[PDB]
RNA sequence: GCUCGCCGGAAGACCAAGGGUUCCUGUCCAACGUUAAUCGGGGCAGGGUGAGUCGACCCCUAAGGCGAGGCCGAAAGGCGUAGUCGAUGGGAAACAGGUUAAUAUUCCUGUACUUGGUGUUACUGCGAAGGGGGGACGGAGAAGGCUAUGUUGGCCGGGCGACGGUUGUCCCGGUUUAAGCGUGUAGGCUGGUUUUCCAGGCAAAUCCGGAAAAUCAAGGCUGAGGCGUGAUGACGAGGCACUACGGUGCUGAAGCAACAAAUGCCCUGCUUCCAGGAAAAGCCUCUAAGCAUCAGGUAACAUCAAAUCGUACCCCAAACCGA
RNA sequence: AGGACCGAACCGACUAAUGUUGAAAAAUUAGCGGAUGACUUGUGGCUGGGGGUGAAAGGCCAAUCAAACCGGGAGAUAGCU
RNA sequence: UAAGGUGAUAUGAACCGUUAUAACCGGCGAUUUCCGAAUGGGGAAACCCAGUGUGUUUCGACACACUAUCAUUAACUGAAU
């Protein structure tokens, strides 16, 4: 049946994940502890 | 010849210096013959005097 | 001329792309990375005074680059501006250098 | 290559979503293909989707978002007026052949079209960021007419038959052909027209709205298809030469009628119902200044401009969601 | 018209077999229910964790739910193994 | 400072140098695209669109240059009164 995913890019952005991060102090915190802390390549948006 | 040299032509003429000196970068350096043996790179090492000239015409701005 | 514009460096850059020689049948035409903006007028007359060859029409358009490249992740685009620009037959390449 | 079998409201074809070169050519067979593999959606190369008319930009706005100042709120911040963004919707214009290893309403040929500036000519009130109209909009149902298109005949070309009959009553194939231009039809809708008067449309207005009169009617918009023209052209079964074996150059018959249809078109219609069905611009029109022999407006044509990005490459599936 | 009929698409999941190191972390096959409606679907938007949403099952909130995921207090505490 | 030298994974090509402006090192400069406080406005970061000035102008243009918001002061304008 359904299994709770469902993808669509474009909404993988403001509403989760994407460039989104760039607009919240914790949002922009979490590149830092990610990419610095244990450089990540990170992939994030696609 | 190049080098610091005619550093107050006013009545320069940098125009070209460039492409008419291309001869290695546009055809020499394709494969072979960019000077093999007698006198190969020249570019860095001397050539490269394109921003001397650039850099005065940009100098005598305030003319 | 009314060569007061930006004749001075409009065209620049081939391209020996796939579609090079491939694109080649009653007149060679062309590509060059023409600056970000060189309009087709001032790209028709750039090819006159230099590489002296006879231009019958203009094109070009934009490409954007993209790629993701950074000290962790971020990276971006690049953008250029192809231009195909016909020239003629009855005139070759000549004395020149092709590359 | 010849047989054989399977699907055919599909197991065919096209597109969207999503994918992101999987497309075509050459190559190579380690790994990947549940085996072999000279083969592949595998590897490595190349090629392949050039724009004034297709799309995005761009005008316009929907849901919603943001939001000067502003109202709130320990701070962060929430809400929201003007306003500004936001398509999945409305605004302008191109087709048919040809061609590349790969591009294509982008390149070539033939024939067009839109809009803006400038100019010449002619006629004229312009002339707005403004007023009015218009764009401009629901659901459901009931027809009629028509076209797509099919069938049969006629016409034209072709064959008379591995086995009994078919050598005119018969079997096979074709019988196509666009925008644009003229024609304003089946229908759809709505009375024209003139004059004068005004507490309305933020100011003005001949415009729209309201009021009176007066004279006629046979009007005025809208509109599928059909018919002429486009086109004694093209295409066209098929023959003839050349073949690299894929295909090429030339030539080229008939090319009509009758009936039958649509969920497509007239139909942003008609009828009816309650849940009573975007907006803004283009467009038409009316005036302001403001202009005041001017500028502008309309039309014809002459010319210049139409920038910049995208364009390469499965889709009920081996390219998407399921390792 | 209808808690009307069968009825494709479309939406849903009543039954059985198969699968159960699957083709598949819920499907395939044959049947099955709704199919102008409290219908169904594309795009985008709004509700945030003791909080949301809920025709109500503690259901759903990214294969996670009697209190999501990530990082931290953190080497929590563990008379237990 | 100096006989070499044109950064690295690879030469190679074509060359520059031996005396004292070739390299190479150090100081001061010149340049320094686009994004990013990003600041002309917008924007899914590296893209999109404008206003107002400029030079060369075959004199449409190209690019250029300035134009964010606050605070202090200055001068000028200036509502209901
Ligand atoms: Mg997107
Ligand atoms: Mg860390
Ligand atoms: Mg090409
Ligand atoms: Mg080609
Ligand atoms: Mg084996
Ligand atoms: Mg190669
Ligand atoms: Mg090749
Ligand atoms: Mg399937
Ligand atoms: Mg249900
Ligand atoms: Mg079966
Ligand atoms: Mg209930
Ligand atoms: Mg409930
Ligand atoms: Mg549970
Ligand atoms: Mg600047
Ligand atoms: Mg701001």
């Amino acid at each position: 049946m359904k299994r709770t995913f469902q993808p669509s890019v474009l909404k993988r952005n403001r509403s989760h994940g994407f460039r989104a991060r760039m607009a919240t102090k914790n949002g922009r915190q979490v590149l830092a502890r990610r990419r610095a802390k244990g450089r990540a390549r990170l992939t994030v948006s696609k | 010849m190049k080098a610091k040299e005619l550093r107050e032509k006013s009545v320069e003429e940098l125009n070209t210096e460039l492409l008419n000196l291309l001869r290695e970068q546009f055809n020499l350096r394709m494969q072979a013959a960019s000077g093999q043996l007698q006198q190969s790179h020249l570019l860095k090492q001397v050539r490269r005097d394109v921003a001397r000239v650039k850099t005065l015409l940009n100098e005598k701005a305030g003319a | 001329m009314i060569r007061e514009e930006r004749l001075l460096k409009v065209l620049r850059a081939p391209h020996v792309s796939e579609k090079a020689s491939t694109a080649m049948e009653k007149s060679n035409t062309i590509v060059l990375k023409v600056a970000k903006d060189a309009t087709k007028a001032e790209i028709k007359a750039a090819v006159q005074k230099l590489f002296e060859v006879e231009v019958e029409v203009v094109n070009t358009l934009v490409v954007k680059g993209k790629v993701k490249r950074h000290g962790q992740r971020i990276g971006r685009r690049s953008d250029w501006k192809k231009a195909y620009v016909t020239l003629k037959e009855g005139q070759n390449l000549d004395f020149v250098g092709g590359a």
